[PDB]
């Protein structure tokens, strides 16, 4: 009535599929899968903008159920803040694969 | 990889605007010109 | 039957920088050969068939 | 007798743009009446009605088309 | 919207060039069949 | 409706199974049993000419023309009536 | 008829038709007025350094441009129907006429009585008589009784066709294997034209309508002639 | 290298590329047929002398611009080079076969060039009718490769809509909803919910009628008991939605060049605007037997087709008014595409008003089949998509290319353009109301002052196509690239510069959920 | 590098491959149908065989073998083919119209009634039915074959899988014999039209199933497939069940109410 012979993901999931699963499994998000979550945005706590270069694309939506997204690029060094509410944001540049 | 930027974005090359001017003149002019000589092409037919 | 999947993954994800439909090896090749030259030649006799049929055998 | 017929007059049943079935409803029943009358002995005037309305309507290709298949045993409908 | 100055500018001699070829790749062609219309009719 | 069987406490790959050799193949089994037994040939009609039928508005791509793909001489008349 | 530089419909020759107009008249009112408020608006908002740039509240004139035009288009629907259903009433015709659309001309029956039928071909060119109408012309017009209530049946013993009289505000497509309907009534004697109303190949220009509106005592010799 | 990246290409920028160059050259030969029309009805009597080639000519001409010039221009040209950009996704769900929805319009398009050049053409009208359609009335091959151009051309479309969807719904940034999506975003996605369900109907249909004339069967032929009408209602419910197919995206393109133009950072009522264009794309597949007002329908049938297509008036009215209201208070940019897009939002309120004329049954008797219905559609359909298209066109061109065109070579060429368009026809309203029929080679005299004159009005607009292909010749001859672009933090499409490198967004955006 | 985890495919000769076989098909069904040659055809069908071959092994390579289908590519792989038989559900609803319009209204030339005079439609009760219970068992044996799949049962997923595949041959043996004993044929009017039309392409999308699933039971075979990760053969299942949903509609609107 029963039986195995079927391999499972953990045995044969291989290239990005494995990595995901792997890093996901770790708690990780190195293929943004997920939305980050907002710090308060002040300049003190700014909002951390994980990047494998020295700039990164943001795109605010400044306040909940806005329908238009504010988008910039946000660059090594400095915080720079959202261009329509001030928010604060930051880059934290490079790694992902070993 | 291929070729990136202004003019080398497209498959027909913008390095001579002569030789370009010729191209485009062939490509939309054999548009503009195919139903006439469709409409020739039956006439002659009978 | 024997489970061969992770010698294929081995193949496939060997860096030759080659494209995935001639990754598998020279049948890829003569497979693809022939596929493009049916395409092509069946093209160019459609064309003539065309200019066949676009005039009256009375 | 009963009649002084200018036209097929307003007929309930076919209300509509499409009159095709109220010709073919009217040609079937002159036929239908016509045979039960020249059947079972009797007169075939008293088919008239159906006859005239059917007449009317109908296009004479189409009357034309229905008797030649009558006679030749092909038409579809039931008389 | 800013840019910077043509690379290689197209002067109205230029200009006037390739307008009239423009012009005429779509004017000659068709011209010429429109003007021949009679001797394909009955021909 | 929910049938008149049971289970639903957890359906799974044995519940599926016992439902195909259960269930399933020996409905397939019966209408087998009665389809083959109503077969039999049925006698063919007499042929008339009807003109909504066996209609030909331009000859088929194959054979005489005059045939349908999968033409049957026993039960398909041709426009003129059962063949030979 | 149309004439020359003509902008509007053809003049009324029916009560529909003239019904028609004044329904067209309204609703052409209400376009007019709409594009010429727009072209305005667009002119309005285009004609001044004052600005305004932050973000505008929609949930208020949106109100506003939704139930205007739903106003609006109730205002053009009632008479719509009221037409649509006036067109439909049962009339009980005096007569009945059929026309057969063929593959360039119309074949008409008159066989309420007697079995009368013709075919109707358009003119040539070359055979106009001085002061005809170039392509409107037929050799056999269709003779009708003016002021009585005719109903038309329309079919075609080939592809399709349509069947149209301008003046009357008539079209009923020719469909093979199907009869349409549809009435006439003329409101004063003469010649209405029209013209095949549906693509039907080569000759779809070349296969008018031409009816030939007179006094009941002078149908019925014609029809009698005719036979 | 140019076979792999032209023949084989897996790039959203590339395909879309193909696509405008596709479309372009389609127009040419869809604008050369309509010059054909035009010439035969530009003076009283015969010019080609043989009417069924006229038929040809207007049929072809009518397949040329809906099928090859409109749809592969705004949803394969502006769709595959924007939506992936203005979403931030790295190309679209299916790059492979994207490429395949574009490579079978070239096929297609041959069908439809081979169908015109053996026997004596398909002289259908694009509705491609039967009987007239039949084996008997059109015998020979030319029917059977239109009808094959439109499968090809179909399956290109239903292909491509599958990958739209598909992109727009699962490809958006984590934190971004659907109501964080730019409108032109919107408008192609509900472009692809109308063609994924009503291009299937129209694929039996013209198999139907296929088999009518190839196979012997009779769903069209009355003599198998079939009915032409029949045919009408499967056309027509692909019908109807594809003109709401061929104006939706760019309604979506509208709201971006009057928003930006306007120096707004958004167009007013965002949700109205939403809410419009999938009332107008549901409204759009219950309207349809207003196309067939005389072909004998029920009175009761056609007091809701009357009544169902006006309602569709409401929604399209809200995205007028808003499209005013973005312009209100803004800082006006008299450029060359805002330019299109006013003349845009003034000629598409003409013909929808000229719809509202025609969805009343009762005048439709008398409108139908003349010219004032060609006039309805010309200026909706034909100046509405072609101005949206020109509109998009000058404002996305230094994105694509990254070189500006001369703004006062664009705005020379608006100009003759709207002269020309309105010239040609506005006078068809009078021709229509005054019962000049449509598809007809010539005319009673009375029609001739306004023939005339649409025929010379027609000229205007072939001086501007032409003095087009110079404006972008210049472009491209004089190389002046682009530096700086205004309102970037709302109009994501234009921040990875001009143009954007082949691969944009390999690190995605970073979005906040807060 | 990129950082995302959706799929860049490799510049690829299949989508000009298929576009060029789709030419050569519709060329070559014009020049059979009209200039009676099967040249073109023949070629047109044999590059179109060898593009769906060559396309699908290279999306075999891309998942199974190179890892590219992570859980984001999977869910668009979903909603593609989720979409795509709402688009065949379309195109058969053409058909169902054609139906419905000529047997509510049947014309005169049928005989004013449905079936038309002449007619002799088959018994509903014999093969129709048969073919009916071979069709709703394949759907409980595919689900049978899921159900084992994802409990890591290969034997039995093989198993209800080669069940599922026999039965959908057998629908196919069992209706190729219907079409060859039917005394009507295609060119009997609205009648042969309707139901060889709607029931051919139906049993044209049964062949197109059925050599699917034959294709999972292949890859299943060589273990492609993991308990957790097996997309085409969820595709295979989901198109299952859409042709055997568009069988039942055929079966209660044309050989049952339509008798
Ligand atoms: C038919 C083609 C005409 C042939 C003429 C070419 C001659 C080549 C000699 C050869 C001399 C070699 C010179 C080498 C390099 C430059 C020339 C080039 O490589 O040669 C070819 C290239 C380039 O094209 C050209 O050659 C010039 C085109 C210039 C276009 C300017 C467009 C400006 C508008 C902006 C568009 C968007 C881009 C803007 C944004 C920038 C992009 C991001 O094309 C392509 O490979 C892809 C285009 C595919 C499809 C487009 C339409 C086809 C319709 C076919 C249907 C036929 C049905 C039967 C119909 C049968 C007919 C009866
Ligand atoms: C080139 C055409 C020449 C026509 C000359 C007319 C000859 C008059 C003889 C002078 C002889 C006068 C005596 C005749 C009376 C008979 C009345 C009637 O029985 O016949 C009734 C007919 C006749 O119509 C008239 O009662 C006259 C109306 C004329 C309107 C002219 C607008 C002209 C705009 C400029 C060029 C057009 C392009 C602009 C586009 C306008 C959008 C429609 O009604 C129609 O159905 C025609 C129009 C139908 C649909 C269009 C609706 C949208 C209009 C937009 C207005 C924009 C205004 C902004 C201003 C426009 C700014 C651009
Ligand atoms: C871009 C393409 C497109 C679009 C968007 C439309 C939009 C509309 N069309 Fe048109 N139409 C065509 C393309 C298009 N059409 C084509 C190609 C044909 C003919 C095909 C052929 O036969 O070959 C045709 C045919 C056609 C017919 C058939 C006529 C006949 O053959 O006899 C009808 C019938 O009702 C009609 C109606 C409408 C209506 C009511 C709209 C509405 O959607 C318009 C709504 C818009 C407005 C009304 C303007 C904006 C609104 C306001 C400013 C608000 C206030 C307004 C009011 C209160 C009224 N159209
Ligand atoms: C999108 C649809 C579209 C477009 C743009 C046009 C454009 C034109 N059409 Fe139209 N036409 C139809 C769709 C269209 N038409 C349809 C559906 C029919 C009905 C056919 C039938 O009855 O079966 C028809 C019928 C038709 C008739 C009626 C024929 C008859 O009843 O006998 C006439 C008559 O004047 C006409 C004229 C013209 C003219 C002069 C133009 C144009 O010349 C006007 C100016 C527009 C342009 C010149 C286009 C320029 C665009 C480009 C070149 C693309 C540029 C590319 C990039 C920038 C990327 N057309
Ligand atoms: C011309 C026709 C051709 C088309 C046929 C279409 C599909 C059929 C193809 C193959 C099907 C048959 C076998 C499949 C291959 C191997 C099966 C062997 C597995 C087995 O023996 O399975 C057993 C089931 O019995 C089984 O087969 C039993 C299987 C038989 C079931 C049907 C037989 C009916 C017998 C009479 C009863 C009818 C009464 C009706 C009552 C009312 C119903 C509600 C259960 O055992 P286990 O110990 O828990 O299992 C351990 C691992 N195997
Ligand atoms: C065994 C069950 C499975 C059915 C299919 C198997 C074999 C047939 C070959 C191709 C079928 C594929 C699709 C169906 C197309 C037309 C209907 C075919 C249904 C069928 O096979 O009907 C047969 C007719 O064959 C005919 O004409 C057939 C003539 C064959 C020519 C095919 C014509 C091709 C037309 C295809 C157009 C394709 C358009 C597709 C568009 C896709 C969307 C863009 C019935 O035979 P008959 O002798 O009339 O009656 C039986 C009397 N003893
Ligand atoms: C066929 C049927 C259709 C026909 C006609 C419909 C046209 C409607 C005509 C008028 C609409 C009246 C709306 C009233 C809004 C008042 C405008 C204003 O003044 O705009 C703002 C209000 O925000 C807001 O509503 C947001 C800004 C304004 C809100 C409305 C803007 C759009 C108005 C219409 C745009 C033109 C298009 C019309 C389409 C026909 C100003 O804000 P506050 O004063 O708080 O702050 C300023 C700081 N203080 C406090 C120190 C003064
Ligand atoms: C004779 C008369 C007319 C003939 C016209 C014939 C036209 C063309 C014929 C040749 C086409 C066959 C070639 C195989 C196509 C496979 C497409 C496919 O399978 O496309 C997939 C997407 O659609 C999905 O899922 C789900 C969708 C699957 C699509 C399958 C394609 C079938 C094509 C026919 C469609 C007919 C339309 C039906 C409606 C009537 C995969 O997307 P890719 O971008 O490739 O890869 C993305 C990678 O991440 C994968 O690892
Ligand atoms: C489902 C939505 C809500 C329902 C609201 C109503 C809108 C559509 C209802 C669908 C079913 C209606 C059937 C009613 C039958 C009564 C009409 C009838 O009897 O119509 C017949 C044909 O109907 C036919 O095919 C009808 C066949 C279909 C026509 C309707 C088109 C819709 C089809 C596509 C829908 C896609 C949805 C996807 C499905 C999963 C025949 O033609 P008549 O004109 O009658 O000829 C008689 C004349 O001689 C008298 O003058
Ligand atoms: C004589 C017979 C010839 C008749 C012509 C048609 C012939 C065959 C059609 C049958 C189609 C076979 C399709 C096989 C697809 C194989 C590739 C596949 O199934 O690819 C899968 C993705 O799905 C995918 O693209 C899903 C792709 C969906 C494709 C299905 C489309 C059906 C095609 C219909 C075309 C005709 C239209 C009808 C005409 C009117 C790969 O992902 P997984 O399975 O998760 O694997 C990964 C795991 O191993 C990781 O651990
Ligand atoms: C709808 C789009 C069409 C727009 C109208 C076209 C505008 C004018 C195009 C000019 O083209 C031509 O002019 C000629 C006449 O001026 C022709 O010459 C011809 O006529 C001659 C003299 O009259 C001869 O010298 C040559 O043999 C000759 O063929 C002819 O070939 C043609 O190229
Ligand atoms: C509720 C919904 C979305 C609101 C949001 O979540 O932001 C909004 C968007 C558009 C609105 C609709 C449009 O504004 C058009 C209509 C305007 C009338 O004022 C009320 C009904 C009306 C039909 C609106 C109802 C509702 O308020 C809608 C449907
Ligand atoms: Cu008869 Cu047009
Ligand atoms: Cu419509
Ligand atoms: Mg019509
Ligand atoms: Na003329
Ligand atoms: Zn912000």
């Amino acid at each position: 009535a029963s039986g195995g012979g079927v391999p499972t993901d953990e045995e044969q999931a291989t290239g990005l599929e494995r990595e995901v699963m792997l890093a996901a499994r770790k708690g990780q998000d190195p293929y943004n899968i997920l939305a980050p979550k907002a710090t308060s945005g002040t300049k003190e706590d700014p909002n951390l903008v994980p990047s494998i270069t020295n700039k990164r694309i943001v795109g605010c939506i400044c306040e909940e159920d806005n329908s238009t997204v504010i988008w910039f690029w946000l660059h090594k060094g400095e915080a720079q803040r959202c261009p329509s509410c001030g928010t604060h944001y930051k880059l934290v540049p490079h790694q992902l694969a070993h | 990889h291929y070729e990136e930027g202004p003019g080398k974005n497209i498959p027909f090359s913008v390095e001579n605007k002569w030789r370009l001017l010729a191209m485009m003149t062939l490509f939309f002019g054999s548009g503009f010109a195919a139903p006439f000589f469709i409409v020739r092409h039956q006439l002659l037919k009978k | 039957f024997e489970n061969r999947v992770a010698e294929k993954q081995k193949l496939f994800q060997e860096d030759n920088g080659l494209p995935v439909h001639l990754k598998g090896g020279a049948t890829d090749n003569i497979l693809y050969r022939v596929t493009m030259t049916l395409c092509l030649g069946g093209t160019l006799y459609s064309l003539y068939c065309l200019g066949w049929a676009s005039f009256p055998h009375k | 007798k009963i009649k002084n017929y200018q036209t097929a007059p307003f007929d309930s049943r076919f209300p509509n743009q499409n009159q095709t079935r109220n010709c073919w409803q009217n040609y079937l029943d002159f036929h239908r009446c016509e045979k039960a009358m020249t059947a079972k002995g009797g007169d075939v005037s008293v088919c008239e009605w159906y006859r005239r309305v059917y007449k009317s309507l109908c296009p004479i290709s189409w009357v034309s088309t229905w008797d030649d298949r009558r006679a030749e045993g092909t038409f579809p409908g039931k008389i | 919207i800013t840019a910077k100055p043509a690379k290689t500018p197209t002067s109205p001699k230029e200009q006037a060039i390739g307008l009239s070829v423009t012009f005429l790749s779509f004017l000659l062609p068709a011209g010429w069949v429109l003007y021949h219309l009679d001797n394909y009719k009955k021909s | 409706a929910s049938a008149a069987k049971g289970d639903h406490g957890g359906t799974g790959a044995r519940t599926w199974r016992f439902l195909t050799f259960g269930l399933a193949l020996p409905s397939v089994a019966l209408c087998t049993l009665n389809s083959w037994l109503h077969s039999g040939h049925r006698e063919r009609p007499a042929f008339i000419p009807y003109h909504h039928l066996r209609i030909r508005t331009k000859p088929f791509s194959w054979g005489d023309g005059n045939h349908t793909f999968f033409h049957n001489p026993r039960v398909n008349p041709l426009p003129t009536g059962y063949e030979k | 008829m149309a004439y020359p530089m003509q902008l509007g419909f053809q003049d009324a020759t029916s009560p529909i038709m003239e019904e028609l107009l004044h329904f067209h008249d309204h609703t052409l009112m209400i376009v007019f007025l709409i594009s010429s408020l727009v072209l305005y608006i667009i002119s309005l908002m285009l004609t001044t350094k004052l600005t305004h740039t932050s973000t505008m509240d929609a949930q208020e004139v949106e109100t506003i441009w939704t139930i205007l035009p739903a106003i609006i288009l109730i205002l053009i629907a009632l008479p719509s129907l009221r037409i649509l259903y006036m067109m439909d009433e049962i009339n009980n015709p005096s007569l009945t006429v059929k026309t057969m659309g063929h593959q360039w001309y119309w074949s008409y029956e008159y066989t309420d009585y007697e079995d009368l039928s013709f075919d109707s071909y358009m003119i040539p060119t070359s055979e106009l008589k001085p002061g005809e109408l170039r392509l409107l012309e037929v050799d056999n017009r269709v003779v009708l009784p003016m002021e009585m209530t005719i109903r038309m049946l329309v079919s075609s013993e080939d592809v399709l066709h349509s069947w149209a009289v301008p003046s009357l505000g008539l079209k009923t497509d020719a469909i093979p294997g199907r009869l349409n309907q549809t009435t006439l009534m003329s409101s004063r004697p003469g010649l209405y034209y029209g013209q095949c109303s549906e693509i039907c190949g080569s000759n779809h220009s070349f296969m008018p309508i031409v009816l030939e509106l007179v006094p009941l005592k002078y149908f019925e010799k014609w029809s009698a002639s005719m036979l | 290298m140019f076979i792999n990246r032209w023949l084989f290409s897996t790039n959203h920028k590339d395909i879309g590329t193909l696509y405008l160059l596709f479309g372009a050259w389609a127009g040419m030969v869809g604008t050369a047929l309509s010059l054909l029309i035009r010439a035969e009805l530009g003076q009283p009597g015969t010019l080609l002398g043989d009417d069924q080639i006229y038929n040809v000519v207007v049929t072809a001409h009518a397949f040329v611009m809906i099928f090859f010039m409109v749809m592969p221009i705004m949803i394969g040209g502006f769709g595959n080079w924007l939506v992936p950009l203005m979403i931030g996704a790295p190309d679209m769900a299916f790059p492979r076969m994207n490429n395949m929805s574009f490579w079978l319009l070239p096929p297609s398009f041959l069908l439809l060039l081979a169908s015109s050049m053996v026997e004596a053409g398909a002289g259908t009208g694009w509705t491609v009718y039967p009987p007239l359609a039949g084996n008997l009335a059109h015998a020979g091959a030319s029917v059977d490769l239109t009808i094959f151009s439109l499968h090809l051309a179909g399956v290109s479309s239903i292909l491509g809509a599958i990958n739209f969807i598909t992109t727009i719904i699962n490809m958006k940034p984590p934190a971004m909803s659907q109501y964080q999506t730019p409108l032109f975003v919107w408008s192609v996605m509900i472009t692809a919910v109308l063609l994924l369900l009503s291009l299937p109907v129209l694929a039996a249909g013209i198999t139907m009628l296929l088999t009518d004339r190839n196979l012997n069967t009779t769903f069209f032929d009355p003599a198998g008991g079939g009915d032409p009408i029949l045919y009408q209602h499967l056309f027509w419910f692909f019908g109807h939605p594809e003109v709401y197919i061929l104006i939706l995206p760019g309604f979506g393109m509208i709201s971006h060049i009057v928003t930006y133009y306007s120096g707004k950072k958004e167009p007013f009522g965002y949700m109205g605007m939403v809410w419009a264009m999938m009332s107008i794309g549901f409204l759009g597949f219950i309207v349809w037997a207003h196309h067939m007002f005389t072909v004998g329908m029920d009175v009761d049938t056609r007091a809701y087709f009357t009544s169902a297509t006006m309602i569709i008036a409401i929604p399209t009215g809200v995205k007028v008014f808003s499209w005013l209201a973005t312009l209100h208070g803004g800082n006006i940019k008299w450029s060359p595409a805002m330019m299109w897009a006013l003349g845009f939002i003034f000629l598409f309120t003409v013909g929808g008003l000229t719809g509202i004329v025609l969805a009343n049954s009762s005048l439709d008797i008398v409108l139908h089949d003349t010219y004032y219905v060609v006039a309805h559609f010309h200026y909706v359909l034909s100046m509405g998509a072609v101005f949206a298209i020109m509109g998009g066109f000058v404002h996305w061109f230094p994105l694509f290319s990254g070189y500006t065109l001369n703004d006062t070579w664009a705005k020379i060429h608006f100009a003759i353009m709207f002269v020309g368009v309105n010239m040609t026809f506005f006078p068809q309203h009078f021709l229509g109301l005054s019962g000049m029929p449509r598809r007809y080679s010539d005319y009673p005299d009375a029609y001739t002052m306004w023939n005339t004159i649409s025929s010379m009005g027609s000229f205007i607009s072939l001086t501007a196509v032409m003095l087009m292909v110079f404006i972008i010749w210049e472009a491209f001859a004089s190389k002046r690239e682009v530096l700086t672009v205004d309102l970037t933090t709302t109009n994501l499409e234009w921040l990875n510069g001009c143009p954007p490198p082949y691969h944009t967004f390999e690190e995605p955006t970073y979005v906040n959920l807060k | 590098h990129q950082t995302h985890a959706y799929h860049m495919v490799n510049p690829s000769p299949w989508p000009l491959t298929g576009a060029l076989s789709a030419l050569l098909m519709t060329s070559g069904l014009t020049m059979w149908f009209h200039f009676n040659s099967m040249t073109l055809l023949m070629i047109g069908l044999t590059t179109n065989m060898l593009t769906m071959y060559q396309w699908w092994r290279d999306v075999i390579r891309e998942s199974t073998f190179q890892g590219h289908h992570t859980p984001a590519v999977q869910k668009g792989l979903r909603y593609g083919m989720i979409l795509f038989i709402i688009s065949e559900v379309l195109f058969f609803t053409g058909f169902f119209w054609a139906f419905y319009h000529s047997s509510l209204a049947p014309t005169p030339e049928l005989g004013g009634c449905w079936p038309p005079t002449g007619i002799h439609p088959l018994n509903p009760l014999e093969v129709p039915l048969l073919n009916t219970s071979v069709l709703l068992a394949s759907g409980v044996s595919i689900t049978w074959a899921h159900h084992s799949l994802m409990e890591g049962d290969r034997k039995h997923m093989l198993q209800a899988l080669f069940i599922t595949i026999t039965l959908g041959v057998y629908f196919t043996l069992l209706q190729a014999s219907e079409y060859y004993e039917a005394p009507f044929t295609i060119s009997d009017g609205v009648y042969g039209s309707t139901f060889f039309v709607a029931t051919g392409f139906h049993g044209l999308h049964v062949i197109i199933g059925s050599t699917f699933l034959i294709v999972c039971f292949f890859r299943q075979l060589k273990f492609h497939f993991t308990s957790n990760h097996h997309f085409g053969f969820e595709a295979a299942a989901w198109y299952w069940h859409f042709v055997d949903v568009v069988w039942l509609f055929l079966y209660v609107s044309i050989y049952w109410w339509g008798s």
